[PDB]
RNA sequence: AGUAGUAACAAGAG
RNA sequence: CUCUGCU
């Protein structure tokens, strides 16, 4: 019994965006759970990458592309790649 | 255009298909889509990106002139689908199957008649 | 002096001047009152040419059913619906034989088409029954209808938008024990909710509406047309692919092909024929409908060619072609409105619905409907009458066009080992089958072998109205061939006058027509000239835009006599705005917008042509520039015009009827829905370009392209600080608006 | 009355 | 007294 240790030990929305990705990819959660904590984590060390982290001279320094739908992360990819000119 | 004579002759027009839309030739309809979407709605594009030189070009020439442009984005969509994607049709015809002779069909093949026409501007090397 | 259009056939031949012998320039005879009576008539009719056949009650729905499948052979010319297995499947074994691989390819075609098919396809079609409402409804509508039930009964299974999974949720729907469904009753608004039982839902979910064909030209009796429900429509369409799949195919198979498509494919398969023929051969060709085509094309006999077909293929894809024919061979009709009955002594009208016809007593009827009503009661359950057998209108086409060119490949020498042989084209109930043999004797005992296998497999020529004559001359689907296709004018000329799109969409759409009739129907360029005066006039009048130097006076006159004496270049104006007509037979293909471009003023240009006027209204790509243009004869057609959006392309007001009837609350609904898919267009523009992706709600997409476009935007300088933060607390706010609910 | 033709209109719903 | 003129 693992899974119930990913539930009980990571944040709320960071399982709930782990679940959401993969079910939009197609797998079946239940079965394949250390592809699921693989994922968690990922995210959640995205997330610690990107908190407390503010640009200023407050604003999110780090957008977190990860953890969103293909079509929202690849907008976001293209807005910022067209604005500052960054190679997509 | 210039106007030749028409002359009466027993036309015998045979149903074909032909070109309405020439389209951009050098990009398939997949790449004039693309570019579309790079002119268009450079955000919305996704994953995809332009590959061939044809579509840079295009897409870079179109978006200059596209600058500042209020036009509905769909209406400008619409307009460059026509424009690139070829689009063909079967249409009894007698003369040259090209696009500038077939949007000018009505006017130069007659059930009886051919009207001598030529259609200005260059013409495909094709 | 008696003066005889007619005698002109004396001299002209009958082909050359057909246009002659169609009154299209009166109305079509349209349908007066209920169409009640028409649906019995199609089901007695129905179960009287099937009445040989054996009897039985179903145990799901329990309505009694008749299968005239295997039954004793015809003894008589008439229409019979007695196919037989054996001949039908024989028959598909020698369209295989003699086209290899064609089920094997078809099968594979039909599995990618099923495989990349999304639910969104069922959208397409119109006036599909809705049994939620028990009325029809845009197939749009009647989709998230069922869809929103669905999901409102745990049927959770079609968000992955495939229509797969929208058939398994129909079967799934079916097999639960009980429904719910939600009700308007205004008696003040009450969303009330109704349960449904296993029975009533398989009942109503089988149901096939029925109404009557109005505009329909060449017949004098009105007949009834049936559209079916959104659970039969999925299947439908899957059976329909495969059928059109295996119809590309076939030579002799032309429905699939259209317009001008069809005459080429048409006129090149006679041509073949009179080709191979042997020169000492007598020839001969019969023109012919099929009497009662629709009402005995039996169902089962199409679920016997689908399993045929979809032999060896994975059973799954035998299960997903093969479901449409068996609902269809449980089939309901709905009857209708039902109908009026008049009071003359007290002076009082009042309308029966056709739910109460299996109870009502039999002395309110005349005579014809009296007996109507007598031999239709043993069917009637819940207010429908069953319709096993026969195919009330029905949409396999494609499917009766294939056994139609089964039979037809039949007469190949090698099938029909006699010097006699015979081929043609077939399409949906109609056919143009040549004959060669030695002698006379030879065509008559080729025809009659014909006549007899169709009867075998159900198809009943009609020789009340179908003629035989040397080969070279023939009619196939309103087509008249002689040595050639003619032009045929009349025809086409319903679709000229004002469209009625709008002024700009209409105007194109008239010189379109113009010049695809000069094109495709022969249409001189002098009665061209004459047609775009005729048709200018027609459009002036209709839209009050006479020019403004005209005295004629109108509601409109004011305003264009205001912009004529504005202008300073006259030539420039739209004729929708009192500006000359510049059209000729030279520009009949130039939008007028570009045809008069550099003749226009550089502000009436502006006004004109301002991206920011509120008229224009564009909804997806899918209905920009195009149009349905319903010909005199046919199915709908999607005709797409040239021209620039300009204020003229306004919206004619919409149909307001519904606001006082009990349905209002879907139009609210509408609105609600088109409220929130105009935002979503402001947050994804493409959205309407082509259609979006995704499984999160619609508020978290929205939200999230705010956030993003909010940091891109400040990036680049185009908002400030407080614009940003504004931005993000009223997406903060939204955030919490959606979690507090 | 009349339109029209196998069933309706000759207003309908609040 | 209001609503509708293809629902
Ligand atoms: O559209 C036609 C043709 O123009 C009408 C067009 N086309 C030909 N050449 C060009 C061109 O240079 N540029 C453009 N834009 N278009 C061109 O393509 C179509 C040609 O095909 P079609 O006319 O339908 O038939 P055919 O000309 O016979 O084409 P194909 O059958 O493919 O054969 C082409 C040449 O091959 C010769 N050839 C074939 N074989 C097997 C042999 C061979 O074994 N020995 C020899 N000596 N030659 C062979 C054919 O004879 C033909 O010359």
């Amino acid at each position: 019994g693992m899974e119930d240790f990913v539930r009980q030990c990571f944040n709320p929305m960071i399982v709930e965006l782990a679940e959401k990705a993969m079910k939009e990819y197609g797998e079946d959660p239940k079965i394949e759970t250390n592809k699921f904590a693989s994922i968690c984590t990922h995210l959640e060390v995205c997330f610690m990458y990107s908190d407390f982290h503010f640009i200023d001279e407050l604003k999110h320094r780090f957008e977190i592309i990860e953890g969103r739908d293909r079509t929202m992360a690849w907008t976001v990819v293209n807005s910022i790649c067209n604005t500052t000119g960054v190679e997509k | 255009g210039t106007f030749g004579p028409v002359h009466f002759r027993n036309q015998v027009k045979i149903r074909r298909r032909v070109d309405i839309n020439p389209g951009h030739a050098d990009l398939s309809a997949k790449e004039a889509q693309d570019v579309i979407m790079e002119v268009v709605f450079p955000n919305e594009v996704g994953a995809r990106i332009l590959t061939s030189e044809s579509q840079l070009t295009i897409t870079k020439e179109k978006k200059k002139e596209l600058q500042d442009c209020k036009i509905a984005p769909l209406m400008v969509a619409y307009m460059l689908e026509r424009e690139l994607v070829r689009k063909t049709r079967f249409l009894p015809v007698a003369g040259g199957t090209s696009s500038v002779y077939i949007e000018v069909l009505h006017l130069t093949q007659g059930t009886c008649w051919e009207q001598m026409y030529t259609p200005g501007g260059e013409v495909r090397n094709d | 002096m008696d003066v005889n259009p007619t005698l002109l056939f004396l001299k002209v031949p009958v082909q050359n001047a057909i246009s002659t012998t169609f009154p299209y320039t009166g109305d079509p005879p349209y349908s007066h009152g209920t169409g009640t009576g028409y649906t019995m008539d199609t089901v007695n009719r129905t179960h009287k040419y099937s009445e040989k056949g054996k009897w039985t009650t179903n145990t799901e729905t329990g309505a009694p059913q008749l299968n005239p499948i295997d039954g004793p052979l015809p003894e008589d010319n008439e229409p019979s619906g007695y196919a037989q297995t054996d001949c039908v499947l024989e028959a598909m074994a020698f369209l295989e034989e003699s086209h290899p691989g064609i089920f094997e390819n078809s099968c594979l075609e039909t599995m990618e088409i099923v495989q990349q098919t999304r639910v969104d396809k069922l959208t397409q079609g119109r006036q599909t029954y809705d049994w939620t409402l028990n009325r029809n409804q845009p197939a749009a509508t009647a989709l998230a209808n069922t869809i929103e039930v669905f999901r409102s009964n745990g049927l959770t299974a079609n968000e992955s938008g495939r229509l797969i999974d929208f058939l398994k949720d129909v079967m799934d729907s079916m097999d639960k024990e009980e429904m719910e469904i939600t009700t308007h009753f205004q008696r003040t608004i009450g969303k009330k909710k109704q349960r449904l039982n296993k029975r009533s839902y398989l009942i109503r979910a089988l149901t096939l509406n029925t109404m009557t064909k109005d505009a329909e030209r060449g017949k004098l009796k009105r007949r009834a047309i049936a559209t079916p429900g959104m659970q039969i429509r999925g299947f439908v369409y899957f059976v329909e692919a495969l059928a059109r799949s295996i119809c590309e195919k076939l030579e002799q198979s032309g429905l699939p092909v259209g317009g001008n498509e069809k005459k080429a494919k048409l006129a090149n398969v006679v041509r073949k024929m009179m080709t191979n023929s042997q020169d000492t051969e007598l020839s001969f060709t019969i023109t012919g409908d099929n009497t009662k085509w629709n009402e005995n094309q039996n169902p089962r006999m199409f679920l016997a060619m689908i399993t045929y077909i979809t032999r060896n293929q994975p059973e799954w894809f035998r299960n997903v072609l093969s479901i449409a024919p068996i609902m269809f061979s449980n089939k309901m009709a709905r009857l209708g409105k039902g109908y009026m009955f008049e009071s003359k002594s007290m002076k009082l009208r009042t309308q029966v619905p056709a739910e109460m016809l299996a109870n009502i007593d039999l002395k309110y009827f005349n005579k014809s409907t009296r007996e109507k009503i007598e031999k239709i009661r043993p069917l009637l359950i819940d207010g429908t009458a069953s319709l096993s057998p026969g195919m009330m209108m029905g949409m396999f086409n494609m499917l009766s066009t294939v056994l139609g060119v089964s039979i037809l490949n039949l007469g190949q020498k090698k099938y029909t080992k006699t010097t006699y042989w015979w081929d043609g084209l077939q399409s949906s109930d109609d056919f143009a089958l040549i004959v060669n043999a030695p002698n006379h004797e030879g065509i008559q005992a080729g025809v009659d072998r014909f006549y007899r296998t169709c009867k075998l497999v159900g198809i009943n020529m009609s020789k009340k109205k179908s003629y035989i004559n040397r080969t070279g001359t023939f009619e196939f689907t309103s087509f008249f061939y002689r040595y050639g296709f003619v032009a045929n004018f009349s025809m086409e000329l319903p679709s000229f006058g004002v469209s009625g799109i709008n002024e700009s969409a209409d105007m194109s759409v008239g010189v379109t027509v113009i010049k695809n009739n000069m094109i495709n129907n022969d249409l001189g360029p002098a009665t061209a000239q004459m047609a775009l005066q005729l048709f200018i006039k027609d459009y002036r009048y209709t839209y009050r835009c006479h020019r403004g130097d005209t005295q004629i006076q109108t509601r409109r006159a004011f305003e264009l006599k205001k912009l004529w004496e504005q202008t300073r270049s006259k030539a420039g104006l739209l004729v929708s705005d009192g500006g000359p007509n510049l059209y000729n037979i030279r520009n009949l293909h130039i939008p007028e917008v570009c045809l008069k471009w550099e003749l226009m003023d550089e502000d009436y240009q502006g006004r004109l042509c301002n991206p920011m006027n509120p008229f224009v209204s564009h909804k997806e790509i899918d209905s920009v520039n195009n149009a349905v243009v319903m010909p005199a004869h046919g199915p709908a057609k999607s005709m797409e015009y040239d021209a620039v959006a300009t204020t003229h392309s306004w919206i004619p007001k919409r149909n307001r009827s519904i606001l006082n009837t009990s349905q209002r609350g879907i139009l609210e609904d509408e609105q609600m829905y088109q409220k929130c898919c105009n935002l979503f267009e402001k947050f994804f523009p493409s959205s309407s370009y082509r259609r979006p992706v995704g499984i999160s709600s619609m508020v978290e997409a929205m939200v999230s392209r705010a956030r993003i476009d909010a940091r891109i935007d400040f990036e680049s300088g185009r908002i400030k600080k407080e614009e940003f933060a504004e931005i993000m607390k009223i997406c903060s706010t939204i955030e919490e608006l959606r979690r507090q609910k």
